[PDB]
């Protein structure tokens, strides 16, 4: 049963498959990410995550808390820096009151004053919890210094702004962006129809398209965090394509021609141009993260903070080949063949598939089949991905670091 | 998604809502400008801060 | 009934010590619940209201009539919030029979 | 009479005037500043600052503080990036077991393990009582930006460093940076004579040129920290000329041109200042000159709203001192104050302790504060100018913190 | 002399217990601080030491003969860092009676 997609009026976009499924699955896809913040309400949309089994007009916390674990289901918050995400999934027999919790907590929240205070030393643990490893705070640091306005806001709290965040700022949030013409509710193993009657009684009332967010900005820089770490962490990137371009197919070909993950356990032109060289222990990746304006591509090294340097020019200088033609139709075909195995891997799953179908809902209001993907990155030629590397080799770079920072180098001499 | 590759869970963050553990994660009594930094600290005299 | 009501006011004498009916709730474990919830002005404001009439009692002496509270004047500043309070607590206690 | 200055055979600088003060001084300087340590051993220098009243192989702890407690005695720490200064004051009939406990403090520590782990959370009080302003953590961002390696060493310890430092990293560290090649030692108030009899006990031991430190190296950046404070402190500097070079001078007379903070205890006290005003703000020049690079620009605290045009503003002054829009009055104004700052300077008997200390590190000479003035007029208007170019057109480091929604970025600037 | 210390180191019998002689000392203001100047080796050997001995102890048991605390081998760590406790202790005392 192909998704049957559908846009009410207002803007939500419905969209349903009745897989039969025992446990069935039912997301709300909103564009409120941290990008919509500004300097005065940061962290923001971090306690909005947080603060998902809140009391809301319909249902207090103890009832929604209470309530999806009376019959079992969870209830989960997955947020990037464009897009919040609420999931609800159980039994079908109990995901009628599973749409009334989350419809709720969607629209009707109260955000009482007493609750976010109690709230914030969470948010504090969570973000505690978030940073113990390495690859999130140089990815936050990253976006930091990357960018200017927009996607340069962390998907975490600052220390600062803990504390400071209030219900009004909240309620601000949520009456700018979570409107109707943002919205889509997708639902694996129901009815079309039922998401639309709950789709009525909710989800229709907020209906502006509401505060439209600022364009993201380019800056580039190197923001390094010396902390005395047994490795070095390194990503350097550059400015790429946006969500709905080929050039993001020829930059996906092009970080799975660089190596995007170990298939094998235990164990990619970047990682044999590294291991050539050095024998020390290293994990020489390539990084590429899209969003609806703006994109970074680049690579992302861990390695013994001596060899940190070397490691790094040599993972560079594999991109370099490859922004001079240096590659073979065999290696593409292979990059291809990992990218379309690795997409199909992503939607074989049912929440996966749920957030696929979301995803698109918002970005383009249309469904893609799996199959008219794997025509269009056929599309990508070799020539395409050429050109993707030589838009990271020459833009500005912006690089993040973190570790024994003594052997690591700059972008001038990068 | 696609995109995600081995970095998603990098780019995304998924609060458990309803369903190492943190590791434990003061105050002292309290312009001008641009004068070169010069600490300084005393066996007697309290240290001060010459910014 | 206004009548009897300020009559049993001036009566209960809460007034004269600058308190509203509110500020002499006794502190179970709802009510104080509630106390913690108000808004820090009212919290700081109850307690001083409090206070002074600790003080008064103290001297055995009443605040002078003009800065005597009014039946009318009074306001209820817990009573909305005291009221979720016990609305909570029930709901958790009936859940608890299911 | 005037200062004396012997070179010993070692290396040690010896420098003393005797002017029969009632209370005199007596200092040591070190080039062993925050610019010496490498990505190993950071933040060593702050606990070797804070660690001048442990137990020292000639006297132990108790003796080091009640005995200068006991004479109403003063011992001080003073560092900079490149230089430490260990001084000590008090009455003249006290000043021969001060000179035993200074030059037992620089000579011969001991740096028990338990001494320095109870050190280490005075390290953590001192660098927040430190960082409760904004300016102190803005420059030392600022220089954290500006340069790679040496000079981008902080003053004070980071916090991953703390709990980490070592007997072992502090040994070597005084035992790499404390030798008599790189010391001076300057009395005012004392006969040259025991200042050069005090140098043989002590001073002797280490006569090596110490560990050398790495040439600084620019990197540019702009660094923006979102804090809270209304006010968005901003530096924003470039590469300058070093202590020496006839154009340093040049740069002081342009900070004194374009404001070095007010003299009044405030309007119209600098070209930037007067660049229109409606609001609360503060603007002055920033200038910090170390033996091989310096840094030179402007520094602004303002609202948060108005932190763009404000800087914008302040920068478009620069370019018009870069475009030779100047007079000769203001230059002349410009020279006066400065001579009138570095003379008020030198008045207290610890700012010419510190100057005599310094010059002896830097030059091994003593400059009389009369040729001083003299070369300060050799600055000309048209060096002014070029200085300011140089500000104008090298790259720029910034170093912002607070409500940054306003401020702007450095190619934008 | 040397002889019949051995006798009485074996006559006192904390070597059969595996303890060492400056595991024997009573922790008066001035052990504590020499303890807590130890380096983390040495005191995590002291506390294994003073553990064992206590089970031994408790059980009624003393090490094997083999494993038992040789005169010639027991080394007096404690006893550099407990003579500057006393040094500083005394020089503090005779600056007060001075």
């Amino acid at each position: 049963q192909d998704l049957e997609f559908t846009k009410l009026p207002n803007g939500l976009v419905i969209a349903s498959l009745e897989n039969y499924a025992p446990l069935s699955r039912i997301g709300l896809f909103v564009k409120a990410g941290s990008r919509y913040e500004d300097s005065n309400n940061l962290g923001t949309s971090h306690l909005l995550r947080l603060a998902s089994s809140l009391t809301t007009k319909g249902a207090s916390s103890f009832k929604i808390t209470r309530g999806i674990e009376a019959v079992g289901g969870k209830l989960s918050v997955t947020a990037t820096r464009e897009n919040m995400a609420y999931t609800v999934e159980g039994i079908r027999s109990d995901i009628e009151i599973l749409m009334e919790f989350l419809l709720n907590v969607t629209t009707a929240p109260e955000f009482r004053r007493w609750e976010v205070a109690a709230l914030r030393s969470q948010l504090k643990i969570d973000k505690a919890v978030a940073f113990q490893n390495s690859q999130t705070r140089i990815i936050e640091n990253l976006h930091d210094v990357a960018y200017k306005n927009a996607l340069a806001n962390p998907l975490y709290c600052p220390d600062y702004r803990m504390g400071k965040i209030t219900s009004e700022e909240l309620h601000y949030f949520v009456q700018n962006h979570f409107t109707s013409a943002r919205m889509a509710l997708v639902g694996l193993g129901v009815s079309h129809s039922v998401l639309k009657q709950v789709a009525e009684q909710f989800l229709n009332m907020r209906g502006g398209l509401g505060l439209a967010g600022a364009k993201a900005k380019y800056r580039g820089g190197e923001i390094r965090e010396q902390n005395g770490d047994n490795l070095v962490h390194a990503a350097i990137v550059a400015e790429s394509a946006a969500i709905g371009n080929a050039e993001a197919n020829a930059f996906s070909v092009l970080q799975h021609l660089l190596g995007a993950g170990p298939h094998i356990k235990r164990g990619s032109l970047l990682s044999q141009s590294v291991a050539k060289g050095s024998h020390q222990p290293f994990d020489v990746s390539a990084f590429n993260a899209s969003y609806s304006d703006s994109g970074l591509f680049g690579i992302y090294t861990i390695s013994q903070a001596a060899a940190a340097g070397e490691v790094i020019n040599a993972a560079y200088n594999q991109v370099k080949a490859v922004a001079q033609g240096n590659l073979s139709s065999a290696d593409v075909q292979a990059a291809k063949n990992k990218l379309k195995a690795g997409y199909l891997m992503s939607v074989e799953t049912s929440e996966g598939f749920l957030s696929e179908i979301g995803s698109q809902a918002l970005a383009a209001g249309s469904y893609m089949p799996p199959s008219t993907v794997l025509q269009q990155i056929d599309s990508v030629a070799d020539a395409d991905v050429v050109k993707a590397a030589k838009k990271f080799v020459s833009g500005k770079k912006s690089m993040a670091a973190s570790g024994n920072l003594g052997h690591t180098p700059f972008l001038d001499e990068l | 998604a696609a995109r995600s590759g081995p970095f998603a869970p990098v780019l995304s963050a998924t609060s458990r809502g309803v369903a190492g553990a943190v590791p434990a994660a003061p105050v002292l009594d309290v312009q001008a400008a641009a004068r070169p930094l010069v600490a300084t600290v005393g066996l007697n005299v309290p240290a001060s801060v010459r910014f | 009934l206004d009548g009897f009501r300020k009559w049993y006011y001036n009566a209960a004498g809460f007034n004269k010590l600058g308190l509203m009916r509110d500020d002499t709730l006794h502190e179970t474990e709802d009510v104080k619940e509630a106390i913690r919830r108000l808004p820090e002005d009212l919290y700081n404001d109850r307690m001083f209201r409090i206070k002074r009439a600790l003080d008064l009692t103290m001297r055995h002496q009443i605040l002078p009539k003009d800065q005597w509270t009014k039946y009318e004047e009074d306001k209820f500043y817990l009573e909305p919030y005291l009221k979720e309070v016990i609305r909570e607590r029930k709901e958790r206690e009936e859940w608890a029979k299911k």
